[PDB]
């Protein structure tokens, strides 16, 4: 019974990832090897001086004035074609949501007339890091469903209510779902 | 308690383990699939392989066909 | 699952199911377990009962002494909030993690309000029970009320009241409750009004809670469980944290009103209820005269008081009952019919005449 | 469809800070129909025969009225449909459109393709000693495989069969482009455009009044330009060597391919294996198409904003458009030691530049 | 992701990264060993 | 929908109160209610038997009404064309019916004996029904008529066999004949490309080698490819050797006297062995330099530099005389 032994490998292995599991908070291994800490740890002050040092510093100076010129913080760089953060947008205060849009509105703008703000509007920090604590949220929230939903490749019918049926939950997204109707008026999905 | 907290945790932590298992279950439903084809395929190069391999691969069965032309000249 | 350790598969394929397969090794003979009723209390406050009767599945449950007739013109929905919040997200546990848990565990849970109590529970197989109290304990000890999960609960608020416009004697009783003490007490409404959608938010809710959810206004039932094991894990759970602390709360007397009222609909029946109140309620001494007078009468037989001198002595009635709630400092107690829409008058005559002779009792009957 | 037009072309919403830049591909598709009408036109006087396919093409010039106009215009809007296309990729690439502009890149992808081929079948047809030794060359290139080449050519040799097939399949080829293009432009819609400044933005403007305006002062431009080098000849763009007739004893004492097919023969000159030759541009190509789900390749979130305004580091795509016009200038060249030397120098430097995009 | 439609990019993600690692290989043999050990 | 109407004014159709085409008796309800009374009162021609095509109850309506050339149809009910402003008032007398215009741009429904609310009241389309309506108009049970088969005489009952092998393999079947013919078409299609058989690539030449002068190089034609033949110097044969004692360093190593049976003679395919280009003469080894991407070859036709990867293909050739030889 092929399908049954296999079934054993998984298991056996499982079970010995299983037993090594600590019940508490423990440092993580390095992430280099030995060989290259030490030769590293040994090339530092040549490397660091002479050509680490200034391009970490010439960096951030082009970053900073790039932002500066038009007026964004490093958060206004993020979209919200990425899940993480669309929650994160979504977990947002109104305040802080106005302000954002009112930056991006201006950016835009002035990226059109590509004139430079005066110096005296360019006075702040625009690495402070305002969407931090709802990012975290997001990754909680989105890494639980994967635990919980996500565990296998689940089946469906094909091609059957606007949706491939692969997996997709919005209709038309995909080629060979297409141009819904031939007569009529159509319609919206946000409107059902 | 903290022991209960830490189990239900713990229970989902091997999710890439289970992931395995699960592209291991959809190719093995999936993978037979490729006798049909390989049939085919092999159907359609028969043809242009050399007439001493048409004839080794199937165990001296396969012969030049027999339509009235071409014999040999004494 | 990552795969499975067992290979041997079903070891009794082939085998009729009028052919027994047990081995002598799995027979017992048979002891009784113990089914008294045992009751301890935790250092913090709460008290706990249980009660073994040797089933597979047990019933857990925590009651809360949190009604609806202890709200007040600022607080109006907010129980039914707790309520549609319950197994929401608290300080360990998501929302989502615990509701598949429960779900896949096998079990069913959930959670009722009343107007003077408030109960969680849940059932499965008893070897669960430890993976089971801590989710029903969470509940009460540290929820996390996070604003995006009261915002998307919000619709089950109205539903509630939504579903009774097809429910007519539910709806009667909500009428007779509002009718009986007006504007007070029992009197309040069991759901969320337009009026109650305002103070929806955090604060209410946790200002609420800190004064009603502290352990001694607790209990917690257990049966079919081993009661060491159940005081140990109830014992395990408030040991890290700190409950919320104890309130001295007063409670004021139901003021009774009375009154009239009166709801068309297209319904093709006239319905109709008349009641008095019950002084003192479950406190009161005469808590056994009410129950046996409503037997006499006819519950929810055919030799009883209504059945024989109503249901066979006129034509154009459809039913007739007698009803009695009770709480704990009062109550009503009543008679209920169903008629034709075009002889109500005659209906309150009927009425009449029964409440006239309830004085009046024979051994018999009795 | 009239609904549907209106939608797309007309309400459609744009970023107000759309610039040039974004107006090539507009260029492109206009560069496709044109050289589709010059085509048919011309298709209804050549000749598919190898003894007298040359003579075809000169009976247009010499003897048809209006004949030498359209020849010299399809022939001058290829290196066009090249050039728009080059920037319109360099563009992407500059902003990092790839990043959720997924499908969109893929079909650009196949789109690029299926031009090169088209190219190259239309590159055959005139007949010329360049046309015959061409065919030749790349049909030995694909050799790997027994059998495959005399197929596709039908024949021991370059034939007259091969013309004619060559001659149906430039035909069919740019109407399967036109289709694929319909695709490009769902996917595309499907998401929106991206901005200059790579931010997401609520300042969108309608497409009708603003945009569509930029795309004719381009048009303006671009026809302006293509009749300039066709009428006049400013530009040396195609070689003489095509100008003799076709001899399969004897090749031509120096060669030089068009424009748009310099780089790849820089590397043909260059790198001692043949297998290792076609294998660079299988693996140029497939780094390409790993571009799509770069995303995926980090577990750090991904911003569009490359920072290459000011900065001294100047940026992976500029480098390998500079290493690119290296190699064409060393394809133009003869064989010798030294630009076989610094031919690999840059050789190395494409390769690398295009494997370093995906290590953010 | 869970709730998501696109299943066909990450199988010719894998099968590129795969061809990459491939190609170098056999351009690694090819190009450079083979003749070294000529010259080795 | 798309379809448009067609009231109009017409003059070769008068209006239908003038002329209706259909059978002019109506009778009248004072409440369609009524109507249900006869359902159960009269007799119906299909209670009753009749065995004969030449018994069927005879049509009340007229075979003469419709006339004009060429009209097939002889018989039509109802027309279109519009009405005008006063109407021909219909005679009730004698059962005509009266409906839409003809209630509201007439007097017909009045009545010296009643109010004209309850008189206008009977003139609603339901309150008319053709004469014979009751006695003929069918109304059926079923879409079986008992007199066919239905499914009770083919149904397989108890005891029957079960038959989805046989469906199966009917399909089946069906498939792998299709298949065949299928796999037959691509295989001719793909055939069709393939070299015709004029071509047949077959041959052979000779070469007289008398004319031919030291240092000299000939080129002749063979099986579609050049072929070079050399009458090589003293010189050129010292260069070929000397670089035997190099035979390491090559990429397709061979020694001179295999590729010169006869060492004066040297004799090759006249193709670079890179992509198909053909040699020049010079390179760097005095003996030939493809232009198309720079291989060169020493003069005995071994590749010495650049990205070829096989020395230059020697021919099948034999040597008929002192002085001719044998292609092929
Ligand atoms: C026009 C179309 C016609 C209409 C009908 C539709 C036709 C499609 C039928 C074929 C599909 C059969 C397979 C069924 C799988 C069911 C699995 C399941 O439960 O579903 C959920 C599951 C997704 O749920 P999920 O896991 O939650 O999603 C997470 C992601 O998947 C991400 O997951 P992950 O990152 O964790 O990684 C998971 C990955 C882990 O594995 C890998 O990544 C392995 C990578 C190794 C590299 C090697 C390549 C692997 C791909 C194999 C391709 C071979 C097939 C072709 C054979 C040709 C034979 C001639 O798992 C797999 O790859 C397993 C599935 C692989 C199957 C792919 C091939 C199936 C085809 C079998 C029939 C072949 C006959 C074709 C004949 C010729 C014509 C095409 O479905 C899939 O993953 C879909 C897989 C199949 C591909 C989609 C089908 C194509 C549809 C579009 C049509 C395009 C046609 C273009 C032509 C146009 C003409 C004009
Ligand atoms: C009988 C009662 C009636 C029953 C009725 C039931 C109902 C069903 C019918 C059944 C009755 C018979 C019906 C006749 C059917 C057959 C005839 C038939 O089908 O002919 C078709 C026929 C095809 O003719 P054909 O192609 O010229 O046939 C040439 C032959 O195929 C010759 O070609 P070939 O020789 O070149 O073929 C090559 C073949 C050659 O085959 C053979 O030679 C095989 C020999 C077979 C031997 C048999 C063995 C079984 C018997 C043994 C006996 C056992 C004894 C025990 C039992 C008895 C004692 C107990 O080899 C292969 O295929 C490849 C070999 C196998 C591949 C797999 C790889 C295996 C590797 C082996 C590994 C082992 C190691 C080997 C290595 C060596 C070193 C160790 O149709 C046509 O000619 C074309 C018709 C035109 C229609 C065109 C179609 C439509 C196209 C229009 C499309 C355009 C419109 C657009 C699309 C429209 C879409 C809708
Ligand atoms: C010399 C040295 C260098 C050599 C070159 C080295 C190059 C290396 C770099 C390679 C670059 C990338 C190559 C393509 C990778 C595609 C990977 C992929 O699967 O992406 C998934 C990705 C979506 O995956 P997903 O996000 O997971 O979505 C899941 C959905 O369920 C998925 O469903 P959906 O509806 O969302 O997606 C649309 C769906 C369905 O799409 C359609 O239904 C569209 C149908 C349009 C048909 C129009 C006629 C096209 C005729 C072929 C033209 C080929 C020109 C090639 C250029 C050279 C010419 C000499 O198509 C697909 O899913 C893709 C199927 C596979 C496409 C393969 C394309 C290349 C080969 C095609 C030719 C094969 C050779 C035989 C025929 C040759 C004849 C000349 O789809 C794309 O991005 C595709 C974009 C469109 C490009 C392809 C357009 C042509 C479609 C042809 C379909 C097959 C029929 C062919 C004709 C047969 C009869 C004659
Ligand atoms: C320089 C030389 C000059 C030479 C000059 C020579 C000039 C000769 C001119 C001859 C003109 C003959 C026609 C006179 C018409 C008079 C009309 C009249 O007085 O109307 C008053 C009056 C008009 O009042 P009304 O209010 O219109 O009432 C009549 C109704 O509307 C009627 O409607 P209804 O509902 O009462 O009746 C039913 C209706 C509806 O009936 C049906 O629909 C029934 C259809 C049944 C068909 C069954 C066919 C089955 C067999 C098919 C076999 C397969 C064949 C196909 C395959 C074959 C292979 C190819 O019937 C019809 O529509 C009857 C149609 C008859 C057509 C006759 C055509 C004759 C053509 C003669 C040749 C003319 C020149 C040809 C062209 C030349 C080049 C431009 O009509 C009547 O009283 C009825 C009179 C009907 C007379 C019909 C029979 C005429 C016989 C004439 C004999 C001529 C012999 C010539 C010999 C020449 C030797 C040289
Ligand atoms: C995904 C697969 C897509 C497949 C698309 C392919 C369609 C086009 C196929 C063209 C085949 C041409 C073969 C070139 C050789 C010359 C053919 C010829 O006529 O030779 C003369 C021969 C006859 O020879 P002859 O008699 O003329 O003399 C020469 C003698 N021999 C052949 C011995 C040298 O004709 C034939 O037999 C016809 C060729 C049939 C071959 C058909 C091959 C089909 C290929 C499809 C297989 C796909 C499998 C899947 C692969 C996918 C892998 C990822
Ligand atoms: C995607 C392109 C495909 C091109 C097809 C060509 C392939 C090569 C040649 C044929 C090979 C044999 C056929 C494949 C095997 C059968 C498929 C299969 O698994 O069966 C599934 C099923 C088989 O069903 P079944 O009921 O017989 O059995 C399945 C059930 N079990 C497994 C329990 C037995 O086929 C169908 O149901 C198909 C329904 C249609 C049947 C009638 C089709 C006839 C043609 C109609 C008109 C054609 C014109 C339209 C075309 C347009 C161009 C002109
Ligand atoms: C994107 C679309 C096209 C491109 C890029 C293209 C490209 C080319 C090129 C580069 C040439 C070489 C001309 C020369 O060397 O003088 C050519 C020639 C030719 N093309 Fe195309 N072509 C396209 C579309 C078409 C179409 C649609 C047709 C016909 C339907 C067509 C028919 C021809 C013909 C007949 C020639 C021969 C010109 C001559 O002999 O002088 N082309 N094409
Ligand atoms: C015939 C060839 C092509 C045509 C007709 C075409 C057409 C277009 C058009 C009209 C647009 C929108 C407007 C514009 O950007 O100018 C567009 C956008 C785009 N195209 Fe193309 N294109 C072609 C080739 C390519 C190629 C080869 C690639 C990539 C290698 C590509 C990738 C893209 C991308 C990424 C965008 C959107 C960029 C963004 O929104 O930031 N296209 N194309
Ligand atoms: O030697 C060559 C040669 O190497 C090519 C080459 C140029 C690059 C081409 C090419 C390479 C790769 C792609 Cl994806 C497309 C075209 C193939 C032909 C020519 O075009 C040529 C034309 C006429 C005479 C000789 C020659
Ligand atoms: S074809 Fe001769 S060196 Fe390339």
């Amino acid at each position: 019974q092929f399908h049954r032994e296999i079934g054993k490998l998984f298991a056996s292995y499982s079970n010995k990832i299983t037993a090594n599991s600590p019940v508490q908070y423990v440092p993580s291994p390095p992430t280099k090897g030995k060989v290259r800490r030490a030769l590293s740890s040994a090339l530092m002050p040549v490397w660091f001086k002479f050509f680490r040092g200034p391009l970490d510093r010439w960096n951030l100076a082009v970053m900073a004035k790039y932002l500066r010129d038009h007026g964004l913080m490093y958060d206004d760089l993020y979209s919200d074609k990425e899940p993480v953060f669309a929650r994160a947008l979504e977990l947002l205060p109104p305040d802080i949501q106005a302000a954002r849009f009112r930056r991006l509105m201006r950016g835009t703008y002035l990226n059109h007339l590509r004139l430079y703000l005066p110096v005296h509007e360019q006075n702040y920090d625009p690495f402070i890091p305002y969407m931090a604590p709802y990012v975290e949220e997001a990754k909680f929230q989105l890494q639980e469903e994967e635990e919980l939903l996500g565990y296998h490749m689940w089946e469906g019918v094909w091609y059957s209510g606007g949706v491939t049926g692969f997996g997709d939950k919005e209709p038309g997204e995909h080629f060979l779902v297409a141009l819904p109707n031939l007569y009529g008026a159509g319609g919206s999905p946000m409107q059902a | 308690s903290r022991a209960v907290y830490a189990k239900l945790w713990a229970s989902t932590a091997q999710y890439t383990q289970r992931r395995h298992y699960a592209w291991y279950q959809i190719w093995s439903r999936v993978i037979p699939w490729s006798v049909p084809w390989g049939i085919f395929a092999m159907w359609m190069v028969f043809p242009a392989m050399p007439v001493e391999y048409r004839q080794a691969l199937t165990f001296g069965i396969w012969q030049k066909p027999n339509i009235g032309t071409h014999g040999p000249d004494p | 699952y990552v795969g499975k350790e067992n290979t041997k598969g079903n070891v009794y394929e082939g085998i009729p199911l009028d052919q027994s397969i047990l081995e002598p090794a799995d027979l017992r003979d048979y002891v009784p377990p113990h089914s008294n009723i045992q009751y301890s209390k935790l250092d913090n406050g709460l008290r706990i009962a249980s009660m073994d009767r040797g089933g597979l599945t047990a019933s857990l449950g925590l009651f809360v002494h949190a009604g609806t007739r202890f709200e007040d013109v600022t607080n109006f929905g907010v129980t039914h909030m707790i309520q549609n919040l319950a197994f929401a997200s608290t300080a360990h546990l998501s929302l989502l993690r615990t509701v598949k848990t429960i779900e896949v565990l096998g079990a069913n849970a959930g959670c009722v309000v009343g107007r003077e109590h408030l109960v969680y529970s849940a059932e499965c197989l008893r070897s669960h029970m430890p993976l089971l109290v801590p989710m029903l304990t969470g509940n009460v000890l540290f929820p996390r009320f996070l604003p995006w999960e009261l915002k998307a609960c919000k619709e089950k608020l109205i539903m509630a009241r939504k579903r009774l416009e097809h429910m007519p004697d539910q709806m009667v009783s909500e009428l007779l409750h509002t009718t009986a003490w007006h504007n007070n007490t029992l009197g309040h409404k069991l759901h969320c009004t337009e009026r109650s959608l305002g103070h929806y938010n955090p604060d209410v809710i946790r200002h609420y809670m800190l004064q009603h959810f502290s352990p001694e206004n607790m209990v917690f039932v257990g049966v079919n469980v081993n009661h060491d094991e159940l005081c140990t894990w109830l014992m395990r759970a408030f040991v890290d944290y700190n409950a919320i602390p104890p309130s001295k709360r007063t409670v004021a007397s139901p003021v009774y009103t009375g009154g009239d009222v009166r709801l068309e609909t297209p319904s093709p029946h006239a319905h109709m209820a008349i009641a008095f109140e019950t002084p003192g309620g479950w406190n009161g001494g005469d808590l056994v005269a009410y129950s046996v007078l409503q037997t006499i009468l006819g519950g929810g037989g055919m030799y009883t008081r209504l059945y024989l001198n109503v249901l066979n002595q006129n034509e154009w009635v459809e039913s007739a009952m007698a009803f009695n709630t009770q709480y704990t400092d009062s109550g009503i107690f009543g008679l209920y019919m169903l008629a034709d829409p075009t002889k109500s008058a005659n209906a309150v005559k009927v009425m009449a005449e029964q409440f006239g002779k309830m004085g009046s009792v024979t051994k018999e009957e009795l | 469809f009239m609904s549907l037009f209106r939608a797309h072309l007309v309400f459609y919403r744009c970023a107000l800070n759309l610039n040039s830049s974004y107006n090539f591909g507009f260029l492109v598709a206009m560069t496709f129909v044109l050289q589709i009408i010059t085509g048919i036109t011309l298709a209804f006087r050549y000749t598919s025969e190898a003894s007298c396919a040359f003579a075809s093409v000169q009976h247009l010039v010499r003897e048809v009225a209006a004949g030498w106009e359209f020849r010299m215009l399809h022939a001058t809007t290829a290196s066009f449909v090249f050039l728009c296309i080059l920037i319109h990729m360099t563009r992407g690439l500059y902003n990092w459109s790839y990043s959720y502009l997924t499908t969109a890149w893929m079909s650009g992808l196949v789109l690029y393709l299926l031009t090169i081929a088209t190219a190259f079948l239309g590159y055959v047809l005139p007949w010329g000693q360049m046309s015959f030794w061409g065919a030749t060359v790349i049909t030995n290139l694909l050799s790997p495989i027994p059998y495959l080449v005399p197929w596709l050519l039908g024949g021991y040799y370059v034939s007259d069969v091969t013309l004619k097939r060559f001659f149906v399949l430039h035909f069919i080829l740019p109407f399967i482009g036109c289709i694929i293009i319909v695709l490009h432009i769902f996917y595309l819609h499907l998401n929106g455009s991206s901005n200059p400044a790579g931010i997401d933005t609520a300042l969108k403007v309608a497409f009708y009044p603003h945009m569509l305006m930029t795309d004719a002062k381009c048009l303006s431009y671009l026809i302006g330009l293509i009749f300039l080098q066709a009428a006049f000849g400013l530009m040396e763009l195609s070689h003489p060597d095509n100008s003799i007739p076709v001899n399969r004893f004897v090749t031509p004492l120096h060669i030089v391919p068009e424009w748009y097919f310099l780089a790849y023969y820089a590397v043909l000159k260059v790198i001692p294996s043949k297998t290792g030759g076609l294998l660079v541009f299988m693996s140029s190509l497939i780094n390409l198409g790993l571009l799509s789900e770069i995303r995926a390749l980090n577990t750090r979130m991904l911003i569009r904003q490359q920072f290459m305004t000011r900065n001294v580091v100047s940026g992976w795509v500029i480098i390998w458009v500079y290493s690119m016009i290296f190699l064409i200038i060393i394809g133009s060249a003869i064989p010798q030691a030294t630009y076989i030397l610094y031919g690999r120098l840059a050789t190395i430097l494409y390769l690398t530049t295009g494997l370093v995009l995906c290590l953010y | 992701s869970y709730g998501n439609g696109t299943v066909l990019m990450p199988i010719v993600r894998r099968v590129f990264i795969g061809a990459l690692v491939g190609i170098y290989a056999y351009a690694a043999t090819d190009v450079v060993l083979i003749p070294g050990y000529a010259q080795l | 929908s798309v379809h448009s109407h067609n009231i109009r004014p017409d003059k070769h159709e008068l209006p239908a109160s003038e002329v209706p085409l259909y059978y002019n008796r109506f009778d009248q309800a004072d409440h369609p209610s009524l109507w249900q009374l006869e359902e159960e009162q009269q007799r119906k021609h299909l209670d009753q038997e009749v065995t004969d095509v030449s018994q069927l109850v005879e049509p009340v309506s007229s075979p003469h009404q419709t006339e004009g050339w060429f009209k097939r149809l002889r018989y039509w009910h109802y027309k279109e064309t519009a009405e005008p402003t006063f109407p021909r008032t219909p005679d009730l007398s004698k059962g005509e019916l009266a409906a839409g215009a003809t209630v509201t741009r007439t007097s017909v429904w009045h009545d010296p004996n009643e109010p004209a609310i309850v008189s206008v009241s009977r003139f609603a389309p339901d309150n008319f029904r053709a004469v014979g309506f009751a006695e003929n108009v069918p109304n059926p049970e079923s879409t079986n008529s008992d007199s066919h088969p239905d499914f009770r005489e083919y149904r397989l009952g108890p005891g029957s066999v079960d038959r989805r092998p046989f469906v199966y393999f009917m399909s089946a079947s069906y498939f792998f004949i299709t298949a065949s013919m299928m796999r037959s078409f691509l295989c001719k299609w793909v055939h069709y490309w393939w070299v015709s058989r004029d071509m047949l690539a077959a041959g052979t030449t000779e070469v007289d080698l008398r004319p031919i002068q030291e240092g000299m190089t000939a080129v002749f034609k063979w099986r579609g490819k050049p072929v070079f033949v050399r009458h090589r110097t003293a010189e050129d044969i010292a260069k070929a050797q000397a670089d035997d004692a190099l035979i390491g360093t090559m990429k397709d190593p061979q020694l001179d006297s295999e590729r010169c049976p006869r060492p004066q003679w040297l004799i090759n395919i006249g193709v670079c062995t890179h992509l198909g280009c053909i040699p020049t003469d010079g390179g760097n080894y005095g003996g030939w330099f493809c232009p198309c991407h720079g291989s060169h070859y020493d003069t005995s036709g071994r590749i010495r530099l650049g990205p070829a990867p096989s020395n230059l293909e020697l021919p099948p050739t034999v040597f008929l005389d002192d002085h001719t030889v044998k292609l092929g």
